[PDB]
């Protein structure tokens, strides 16, 4: 019995054992696997291998399937999203499907078929670690998912040859990971602040005698760590123009290498007040060297960082609660590591301590694994 | 006699092509790493993790690493040429 | 840390290749020894020996030479990496 | 799925009968027969092709011909004689011969049936690799002249290899079954099995009535086979090389080994062609060996040996109280039966009678054993 966090950009799988949870690493030792699937002239790729060939095969590399799962083609969200994806999305009897080139054959797949492929890889990852065949699993989904999206996600699990014990809410899984459901007192409230690579969700839960109830949800489905990276990228592209009179914005390879450098710098700024970026021959044989302080990084993302507080206020209002009525605050999602984000939330809640001891990229999977052990 | 020469050649060929395939996998692996260091459009895959590790190195190390990869790919290519 | 890590990822590809070079060499040696007039120092592919002894004289010499050249190229590739 | 194993003196063969067809199983190197060789080195125990490939570098620790020791006393005249042609050591353990070798730096001795057990293990593994399933049941063949103890020892060797020996059957009976001779109609049928392998010659007369076999007589020469015909060629060419180049290669083992290999190849070619070229790159002191031989010259070098194969035929007939005209079927088994002159001599002896030979003579015994194994399980 394993717990799977089926994320939009990456997925994670854990298993409860020895009274503790273990987050399973894949072949490459990565504890998270990209929710990518690639179709080439010869094979089908899933995970890291799929992401590594994105540049050479952009139109046949699929991601964000989670944004389509359970939706209708004529859905306002689908129509809007497909204008930003490099792969094709076609209409099939009102149902959305991704169309790609696979072995010289033009084929199409249902959102849940793509996800079943990601789940299959996660199943295989868990099997390699336990040694046995893995069939039972608890899968998570955003609290705002409707019955259609939940069913389509379960089906994805079924197609992957898994016996989905249950479909649970991501925020609920996070609260379970911190045992916020096992303690003394009366009906308490919980705010889950989930900021991943491309999605931001705020959820308010109420736990009464071990029973969970979603009170409200808010957030921004297109706000994540990648946006903070974009702000830095644009910053250095303009910096390069000034120092070298050259514009690299139209050079894919240059932009991508810069983006990779910015991701590392961002990580460094999570534990250091300054970071250095170095890139050999970034453009026309010119070396790129520079630095950036935490303060400047925060200024570049000011509107995005403080904007995360609006969904908090909205969630509070929809739950009909005053912020002083929140008993626990939980941090999930890689981006909750950014000091400014943590400080903004803490200050908003007048210094209240934040639950964050559990690796924010693994908390959801962690909680699902716990729930799986209980239902096994 | 002419058949013997053919059968003999096949046996050696199978040993060689086997090695050449092992030499091809090494080339693809090194090629995914090299492309992670290059400013050119990648002809094939690009090891993302390796690209991060490289960019995290000092400028001259990035140059070192890329130089080491170009050398290995060259020595690997000389090997493929001589051994057919 | 990074330099050491990047180097380690490259050294593993090289090591694996050097191992394959070794495999090719041992396989080639068993075929070459079938052609030699020396007492075999290692294993001799008996089947190959039968086959080559069956070829015309000059073809026996060509096969031996080809094998010698391959073993030399394998060694040159080994020392160059 | 039960398999049939031909446990031969020089090579072994395994086959299986499934879906109404016999399949002779190839080993890891694609060879349908595996040498009955076992070698011991500083690090491992090799069996089959790998054991035979390293005989030259490790002659004293590479065992073969173990079958010639089965059921024998160390002091039997044939054991003392055979020991002279074997590089490995044979010792006397309380009246019984044991092959002794060095293994992983240690001195080890094995009874002949233990060596056979090792070969059966290899054959078992070859079969499993092909079937993809566990092979446990098998039929193993033995020479028709084997007594109770010899048969029991072979069975025990199979049991120790992890095989459930369904039955121990005679090699000639197995050959007769491969040709479906036991499924024919009528009264008693007399069958002669002419088996000439690499190092042994056996003639058997069997009578078959309503699917029941009875061995009527056996004859042969335990030391006559293809290797002796190659031998005549080797000595002939050593004398010719000496005459032409004034050089005697006799003391250069490698030279003799390559010449022997060349003669074996030439012999096979002469079973299909009327002439063969024999060439060896730098045979001795860099001097190339270059000559040819006709089928007729090959027959002449072996004339007495070829004609001699009919004496055992006449002895078997006499012992079975049969006139040659009473033999209903003649079966050819053993790689050396491919030699045209041998076939012609045999056919003429039987007034032009057609011979059963469509089945690869090296595989007929395994073939018949596979068939009987399917029936028995
Ligand atoms: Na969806
Ligand atoms: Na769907
Ligand atoms: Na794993
Ligand atoms: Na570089």
């Amino acid at each position: 019995a394993v717990g799977i966090d089926l994320g939009t950009t990456y997925s994670c799988v854990g298993v409860f054992q020895h009274g503790k949870v273990e987050i399973i690493a894949n072949d490459q030792g990565n504890r998270t696997t990209p929710s990518y699937v690639a179709f080439t002239d010869t094979e089908r790729l899933i995970g890291d291998a799929a992401k590594n060939q994105v540049a050479m095969n952009p139109t046949n590399t699929v991601f964000d399937a989670k944004r389509l799962i359970g939706r209708r083609f004529d859905d306002a969200v689908v129509q809007s999203d497909m204008k930003h994806w490099p792969f094709m999305v076609v209409n099939d009897a009102g149902r959305p499907k991704v169309q790609v080139e696979y072995k010289g054959e033009t084929k199409s797949f249902y959102p849940e078929e793509v996800s079943s492929m990601v789940l299959t890889k996660m199943k295989e990852i868990a099997e390699a670690y336990l040694g046995k065949t893995v069939t039972n699993a608890v899968v998570t989904v955003p609290a705002y998912f409707n019955d259609s999206q939940r069913q389509a996600t379960k089906d994805a699990g079924t197609i992957a040859g898994l016996n989905v014990l249950r479909i649970i809410n991501e925020p609920t899984a996070a609260a379970i990971a911190y045992g916020l459901d096992k303690k003394v007192g009366a009906e308490r409230n919980v705010l889950i602040f989930d900021l991943g690579g491309g999605t931001f969700d705020v959820s308010i839960l109420t736990i009464e005698d071990g029973i969970f109830e979603v009170k409200s949800t808010a957030g921004d489905t297109h706000l994540g760590g990648e946006d903070f990276d974009n702000r830095m990228v644009n910053h250095f592209i303009a910096e390069f123009k000034r120092k070298h009179k050259k514009d690299i914005s139209e050079n894919k390879r240059a932009v991508r290498r810069l983006r990779t450098a910015c991701e590392r710098a961002k990580r460094t700024l999570s534990s250091s007040t300054q970071a250095s970026i170095e890139i050999d021959s970034l453009y026309e044989g010119i070396d790129f060297y520079t630095s950036i302080t935490r303060a400047r990084f925060e200024e570049l993302n000011a509107d995005l960082f403080r904007g995360t507080l609006d969904p908090v206020e909205k969630a509070l209002r929809d739950a009909k609660l005053d912020k002083s009525q929140i008993h626990d605050i939980v941090l999930v999602g890689g981006s909750t590591r950014i000091p400014k984000i943590q400080k903004l939330l803490q200050d908003f809640f007048n210094g209240k301590e934040l639950n964050k001891s559990i690796n924010p990229d693994e908390a959801v999977a962690y909680g699902a694994a716990v729930q799986a052990a209980i239902l096994s | 006699s002419e058949e013997s020469l053919k059968h003999a050649t096949r046996i050696i060929d199978e040993v060689v092509s086997k090695f050449l395939d092992d030499l091809g996998n090494a080339k693809s692996h090194l090629m995914s790493l090299y492309s992670a260091c290059s400013s050119e459009v990648p002809p094939g895959p690009v090891d993302q993790k390796f690209q991060s590790i490289v960019i995290g190195c000092a400028l001259e190390d990035q140059k070192k690493i890329k130089r080491r990869l170009e050398t290995l790919l060259r020595n690997i290519d000389n090997s493929d040429k001589a051994i057919k």
